[PDB]
């Protein structure tokens, strides 16, 4: 429903 | 700029009395009290207590316009009962109800351990 | 200043704060909003020019306008919405509040009316205590839909000696109507007596509504699950009724209407179906919306909104149009590059399948914006054109 | 612009906002505006007394 | 002062219809056949189900500013469960003998068919409706 | 014991959860009002700015200084300058606090509630101490500074009530609720299908017995029993927001009797 | 997976890359 | 004005105690009229508010982006998960009496903008003042002490 | 500009809660939802206060005097 | 930002250059235009 | 976006793949693969209105690329991917809008003119217009004391830098009839 | 700050993009009902550079 900004945490934990 | 002073809400002016008791012409044993520098806090509370009086035939209040902290309280009573006394009693009744609430909240807080 | 009424004479009330304050019922003749509107005040200087203002152009005199031989002022917004609410069979008032609602009427004879209900609990009706603002000798009679003297639906209006006997008070009664409660009170009791009534009705109704409250939310646009199923289907069957005609015309079987091209004939049928569709879909939501629906409640009093507003928000927005016709192929044989060529479909020529609640598609959004812009221009152009018409 | 229409003295203008506690025929005038606009009242035995108070 | 109509009725139907706190009743007189009754009732205070048996009374008493009954004991015709107050607004001649009267109790309407209560029911504002059982 | 009773559910430094019973709604509501509106507190009211090199405007800072909570326990010992006898202010009617901060650090330098200094003489009463509630003991962050960024100002804290400025608000939101099962039919629940399923249950639904379908509507019923929760800002301890609330409302009603008496002299 | 189809949520990684390069007044500057 | 062509001026300012309230103790900063919605059909204003409530309660930054897969029924499910009546209504109590309003109000956060027209920059009155040289008629404009 | 002292709507002091909010996010690796709640910002009026605040002062400070 | 992405269509009048053309799709904003004299003549780039 | 028949594998699929998407996000997280990289890799193209006349664009990629061999009632009613001749795909339909209308939350849920009015009002608004406002000596300027970012924003606002320099506050609003004021 | 403007004697100036009909373009238009001309083929020929 909301805008996901936690993509710094997601891209750091995936790359 | 055209804004009235904030304290004008609660401080009586030059020759302003808290109460102005004028008699109602339309009905017998009826009066109209104009409370100055007061609002719903006091109005609704007094009006309500007056309704508990069996000898009180009519009780209502109105803040005629919000820009001004003042209200009109109309009291009508049964014969041989001064509406002034009706209000005097209604007030005493409120104070005594509050005193009870103070001494009981005090009681309960002095029972709590936080 | 397009009216006699765009300039009226008023009684000064010196107040605090930097805005000119006006009674809401005088909003209509001025054509004023509080969307940030400003107004001019002109002070007369002669004992003679004041007399002119007071005796010839004061608001109470200006009440029943000669433009339409009807009153140009009535009850509006909160007071209109709340008056319907107050004057229901279902609506009853406990003593505590009856006494406040009486005191609030500045004229009130000091006589507490005998309650409609006595024995179980002294309760007054909305109708009852509103009739305290209605002056004696005011006699009104109106029949709506199927109103009988035993008004089953609480239809019509029956005021006798200035007392409401039956019927809900809404736009037809307390508005700026031809047989108005206002139109009658003026003609019968005086423009002065009538101006007082504006205030009295307001003072009561507004007070009652302050304490009852009124709102609107997304919930009020939400129509029933099965009712939505019924709408989706209605739109669907209309789309198919359109295709059936679209293939009929492509197979050269479609016969042209007298004085109309095959194209003119086909397009007429299409836009007739797609409109029939929007109307039916909306009428489904309209019916399915409960009496507790805040949008329906405003539509009912007549305070704001109409069917099309409900229809478009809840069920289906409908076909978009520019220059009398469905969105034309601005591109070579297509309305947008997102479509194939020679696509006459409801979807291609701008039929907005969706409601405002559901949200428009990108195509729907643009076609809506195309027709929308035509509005803004036409308005701009008419404001100009009518300006000069008035002056000449 | 100068004859069928004129800009005029004893005139005021501000934002309007509606009030449920004014009577139909009243108009709320901000104190500042009331304090600027004037009426030329002639000193007569009727007002002589009031008028000296306003001047005071 | 005293009563103008008294009869016991049998509720044939009770109807709300878009109304939460009020219902329109339909009842035939137990005693007289020529008599019928339609009446709106605050079913929140006085509930009525179809097949109920009710005594219905019309009295001229028991201008005047309503006084709250804070008055300990008073002489009301309070020997009834639900009481209303309204105005007679229509006098209908439906046929020879057969006549109907319309009463509004602050919007809550009522129509009463019959024939005999001629020398009783007046176009009188003064009309208290009283119901028991 | 006597008349309207109280039953405290939960208590902390900042919140009182309680059940007020045998009271009339008007009384419960008036007490609610008084608690926000008319209980006196001490708040910075005059800010004399000596020097300001901050990124922040003189008055922006002045306004924040107002909203900072100050000790108002012994606020009765302080006088209202309005009715004090001094030219402007004195120790009987005001608390003077100085704030002096300079960006000594190469990093950002902070200015806090803790950085205020009482310069006036407190006459030994608990007043004017800026309320610190955080873990680190810094309080409110007034503003931030660079290097040459300086802020020298003087404050005059005065007795006041929320009707003059909400800065003298001793309480934050007051929780107020009655009749969780809408037994009084004081509200008409908006719905789509079922009013019960759609409208969430109250916490206080526990503390009151449901009505049961079979039971008819009780018209006799009156609203007594009000579930409440008073939250203090920190100026006055929560208990005293309730007690001073009761007292202020009492003194208010009292003043009317007194006024009614002066009237019956002439 | 390396050359798998794109989601609509992926559009924003391209849109983000657009402005990261162009800016919002690209037209004025380039001209 | 809201971001939905919903402009308006202030009428009155009421303090916290005169204002209506949630049992929770929350009070509005703004009170806009129900009437300003049907004629206008600013459904997005309503959705803004619903989503914004959820966002505040959840510590999110709600996506009000146009061509999304976000629905009112979706947002509602989340708001009821947070303990509120799914469609944003809230039981409110009248500030003067403390009595529950019969109505349930659509209460929630909404982004409002402060517009550049302040009343005290517009207010103007004149009773004799500067006149034009040529026409000997009043001058133009608030600044110039115009008529 | 800088974290408002107190919530506009209810007046609960949110002046202290800034640095602490930011540490809950950064160091504790908490989400905004639990962070606001740990600081005890219960009603959404108070949540919107901190949650939606833009601390521009930090940008302004970057300029020379 | 909006001002630096503005467009002026000099004309002159009321007609067809004011309306939102199909071809304006994703080049010019369908909603942003002034009301009145410049309605549709002052376009705004997408 | 360029859509070609390209890979023998399946149908007509979009030139850009999940690989390029992460390749771009590597450079995004860095603050080597730019917008220019997509342009010279020929996965993205520039199309004017005259060229637009020869192409066929899909709105969404995913919702407009495979083919049929339940559905959410709440969602809006969409069209079809029946075209096997797709040449290009739209990056995002919300890119039809410009700066002003991009600040409008859910404009697809409003009547078209209401959006045109809010497009005009955002100019009459107030907030931080630049961070150097203290240093500037403008004829007039207004700065909102405590600007708040909006609770509901568009994916577009990220590029408009709205969250950094806002133009309003999140007010607790009640849509109610109260005093009639 | 984004640039794309000029500082002229102190004030920031925006050069507003001016719409024009493209040159060197063949366009055939139908002439109005009373005209002694049925249709016209127009070309706005000008040197681009
Ligand atoms: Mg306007
Ligand atoms: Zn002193
Ligand atoms: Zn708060």
């Amino acid at each position: 429903f909301i805008k996901r900004d936690r993509m710094r945490r997601n891209f750091l934990r995936m790359r | 700029m055209n804004a009235p002073d904030r304290f004008e809400l609660f401080l009586l002016g030059e020759g302003e009395s808290k109460l102005k008791i004028d008699p109602d012409t339309k009905a017998p044993n009826a009066v109209v009290i104009t409370f100055e520098k007061e609002d719903h806090t006091l109005g609704n509370l007094i009006r309500a207590e007056l309704l508990n009086d069996r000898k009180v035939l009519f009780a209502a209040y109105k803040v005629e316009h919000p820009f001004f902290a003042r209200f009109k309280l109309r009291i009508q009573t049964t014969e041989g009962y001064d509406p002034k006394d009706a209000l005097k009693n209604a007030c005493n009744s409120i104070i005594n109800k509050l005193g009870a609430l103070k001494t009981n909240f005090e009681t309960e807080w002095n029972l709590q351990t936080l | 200043s397009l009216h006699k009424m765009s300039m009226m004479a008023h009684r000064v009330k010196v107040i605090p704060y930097s805005t000119f304050r006006l009674n809401l019922s005088v909003t209509s003749p001025y054509n004023a909003d509080f969307d940030g509107d400003e107004m001019n005040l002109h002070v007369p200087q002669s004992e003679e020019t004041r007399a002119e203002l007071s005796q010839l152009c004061a608001v109470p005199l200006q009440i029943v306008s000669p433009q339409s031989n009807k009153p140009c002022m009535g009850i509006v917004q909160d007071t209109l919405c709340g008056i319907r609410k107050l004057t229901l069979r279902d609506t009853f008032i406990e003593l505590d509040q009856v006494l406040n609602m009486l005191y609030w009427v500045p004229d009130w004879d000091g006589v507490i009316p005998t309650p409609a209900i006595i024995k179980p609990k002294p309760l007054w009706s909305g109708k009852q205590i509103l009739s305290v603002a209605i002056p004696n000798g005011i006699h009104l009679q109106r029949f709506d839909e199927g109103t009988t003297l035993l008004s089953p639906k609480d239809n019509g209006m029956l005021i006798i000696d200035g007392q409401i006997i039956f019927g809900v008070v809404e736009k037809k009664t307390v508005g700026s109507s031809n047989g108005g409660l206002i139109h009658v009170v003026t003609r019968e009791k005086g423009p002065q007596v009538c101006a007082k009534l504006f205030g009295n009705i307001q003072k009561v109704v507004n007070f009652w509504l302050l304490h009852n409250g009124f709102s609107t939310g997304i919930g009020d646009t939400i129509a029933d699950g099965p009712t939505m199923r019924e709408i989706t289907e209605t739109i669907a069957e209309a789309k198919k009724k359109v295709l059936d005609v679209t293939k009929e015309a492509q197979a050269n079987l479609l016969t042209a209407k007298h004085g109309m091209t095959l194209r003119e004939s086909f397009e007429d049928n299409v836009v007739r179906f797609l409109n029939e569709a929007r109307d039916k879909a909306g009428r489904l939501a309209e019916v399915n919306l409960k009496d507790l629906n805040n949008v329906k409640q405003m539509v009912m009093a007549g305070s704001k909104g109409s069917f099309i507003n409900i229809a478009q928000m809840s069920a289906c927005v409908g076909q978009q149009s520019v220059e009398g016709k469905r969105i034309a192929f601005g591109f070579v044989d297509r309305t947008l590059p997102h479509f194939s060529k020679d696509d006459y479909s409801p979807e291609s020529k701008g039929f907005v399948e969706n409601s405002y609640l559901r949200g428009l598609t990108p195509q729907e959004f643009f076609f809506h914006a195309m027709g929308g812009r035509e509005g803004l221009i036409d308005t701009a152009v008419k404001t100009a054109e009518t300006g000069y018409i008035q002056r000449r | 612009g100068n004859l069928m229409g004129k800009r005029v003295d004893f005139s005021a203008r501000t934002v309007i906002s509606g009030d449920p506690n004014l009577e139909l025929d009243q108009v709320g005038v901000p104190k500042s505006i009331a304090k600027t606009l004037t009426y030329p009242e002639v000193v007569t035995p009727y007002n002589i007394d009031r008028l000296t108070q306003l001047v005071r | 002062s005293n009563t103008l109509f008294d009869d016991i009725f049998q509720v044939s139907e009770v109807d709300p219809g878009r109304y939460n706190k009020v219902c329109r009743i339909e009842a035939a007189s137990t005693t007289q056949d020529q008599c019928k009754l339609t009446l709106d009732i605050n079913v929140e205070l006085f509930p009525v189900a179809a097949q109920d048996s009710l005594t219905v009374t019309i009295a001229s008493s028991l201008t005047r500013s309503w006084r709250p009954p804070q008055a300990g004991d008073r002489s009301l015709a309070d020997d009834y469960d639900y009481v209303m107050y309204g105005t007679a607004y229509k006098f209908e001649e439906v046929s020879k003998d057969l006549i109907a009267v319309y009463y509004s109790f602050g919007g809550l309407l009522m129509r009463l068919e019959g024939n005999y209560r001629n020398l009783n029911n007046l176009k009188q504002e003064n009309a208290y409706l009283l119901i028991r059982r | 014991e006597e008349g309207p009773q109280v039953k405290i559910r939960e208590a902390s430094k900042d919140n009182v959860d309680f059940i007020l019973s045998n009271v009339d709604l008007a009384m419960a509501n008036s007490l609610r009002r008084v608690m926000i509106a008319e209980i006196p507190t001490l708040a910075i009211d005059s800010v004399e700015v000596e020097t300001n090199t901050t990124v922040l405007a003189d008055e922006f800072i002045a306004h924040r200084l107002g909203l900072i909570p100050l000790q108002s326990m012994d606020i009765e010992q302080l006088e209202y300058s309005r009715d004090c006898f001094c030219e402007d202010h004195c120790d009987k009617c005001s608390v003077v606090l100085t704030l002096q901060a300079f960006g000594e650090s190469e990093s950002t330098t902070n200015v806090y509630s803790k950085d205020l200094v009482i310069v006036s003489n407190l006459m030994g009463r608990n007043i004017g101490h800026p309320i610190i509630q955080d873990k680190e003991g810094n309080g409110v962050l007034i503003c931030k500074l660079r290097k040459g960024q300086e802020l020298k100002l003087t404050c005059v804290a005065k007795k006041g009530i929320a009707k003059e400025h909400a800065k003298w608000g001793p309480a934050a939101a007051i929780e107020f609720e009655y009749d969780p099962w809408n037994k009084l039919k004081h509200t008409d629940y908006w719905y789509e299908q079922d009013s019960a399923k759609e409208w969430p249950q109250s916490k206080n639904c526990e503390y009151e017995d449901p009505p049961n379908e079979g039971d008819p509507f009780d018209y006799k019923a009156q609203a007594d029993t009000f579930y409440m929760n008073v939250e203090s800002v920190g100026s006055i301890p929560v208990d005293q927001v309730v007690v001073r609330g009761i007292d202020t409302l009492q003194k208010k009603v009292a003043s009317i009797l007194l006024a009614l008496t002066q009237m019956d002299q002439d | 997976d390396e050359s798998a189809p794109i989601t609509a949520e992926d559009s924003w990684a391209v849109i983000s890359a657009f402005f990261r390069e162009k800016g919002l007044v690209s037209q004025q500057l380039d001209s | 004005a809201s971001r939905h062509g919903q402009k308006g001026t202030i009428g009155i300012t009421y303090r916290r105690e005169d204002m209506p309230f949630t049992a929770e103790g929350i009070v509005p900063d703004l009170i806009i009229n129900p009437h300003a919605i049907p004629s206008r059909m600013t459904v997005a204003h309503l959705i803004e508010c619903l989503l914004s409530k959820v966002a505040a309660l959840s510590g999110n930054e709600g996506d009000a982006s146009p061509f999304t897969d976000i629905t009112v029924e979706g947002i509602s499910k989340l708001l009821r998960e947070h303990g509120y009546q799914s469609r944003g209504f809230e039981v409110m109590y009248n500030g003067h009496t403390g009595k529950k309003l019969m109505a349930q109000i659509f209460f929630g956060p909404t982004y409002y903008q402060r517009l550049r027209h302040m009343v005290d920059d517009k207010i103007h009155a004149r009773a004799r003042g500067p006149m034009q040289v040529l026409t000997r008629q009043p001058v133009e404009g608030r600044s110039r002490d115009g008529g | 500009m800088i974290v408002p002292v107190r919530c506009f709507s209810c007046g609960k002091v949110v002046g202290d809660k800034w640095e602490s909010y930011l540490n809950l996010l950064q160091e504790d690796e908490l989400d905004e939802g639990t962070a606001l709640s740990r600081l005890g910002l219960k009603r959404y009026c108070c949540r919107r206060m901190i949650l939606t605040h833009v601390d521009l002062i930090e940008k302004f400070l970057r300029y020379n005097p | 930002l909006s001002h630096l992405r503005r467009t002026n269509t000099p004309i002159g009048k009321l007609a067809k250059p004011r309306q939102l053309h199909n071809t304006h799709w994703g080049l010019v904003c369908p909603a942003e235009t002034p009301e009145g004299q410049a309605c549709g003549l002052v376009k705004n780039l997408s | 976006f360029i859509v070609e028949d390209d890979e023998s594998l399946g149908h007509k699929e979009l030139k850009v793949r999940k690989g390029h998407i992460a390749k771009l996000m590597a450079t995004e997280y860095q603050d080597e693969y730019t917008w220019s990289s997509l342009l010279n890799e020929g996965l993205v193209e520039y199309i004017d209105a005259e060229e637009e006349e020869s192409i066929l664009i899909a709105m969404q990629p995913e919702d407009l690329e495979p083919a049929e061999a339940d559905v959410d009632p709440a969602k809006r009613i969409r069209v079809s991917h029946h075209a096997t001749t797709f040449t290009h795909c739209e990056i995002h339909p919300s890119m039809i809008l410009g700066v002003a209308a991009s600040i409008i939350p859910f404009p697809d849920h409003n009547q078209s003119p209401r959006n045109t009015y809010q497009s005009a009002m955002g100019k009459q608004a107030m907030g931080v217009f630049l961070t150097n406002y203290n240093v500037r000596m403008d004829t007039m300027a207004n700065i909102l004391y405590y600007p708040q970012k909006p609770l509901g924003t568009t994916r577009a606002m990220e590029y408009l830098k709205f969250r950094e320099l806002p133009a309003g506050q999140n007010a607790i609003v009640a849509i109610a009839c109260y005093s009639g004021y | 700050d984004m640039g794309g403007y000029f500082i002229i004697n102190g004030s920031e100036k925006v050069l507003i993009a001016q719409e024009r009909s493209a040159g060197n373009i063949v366009q055939v238009f139908k002439k109005a009902a009373p005209s002694p001309i049925s249709h016209v083929a127009e070309i706005r020929s000008a040197l681009e550079k």
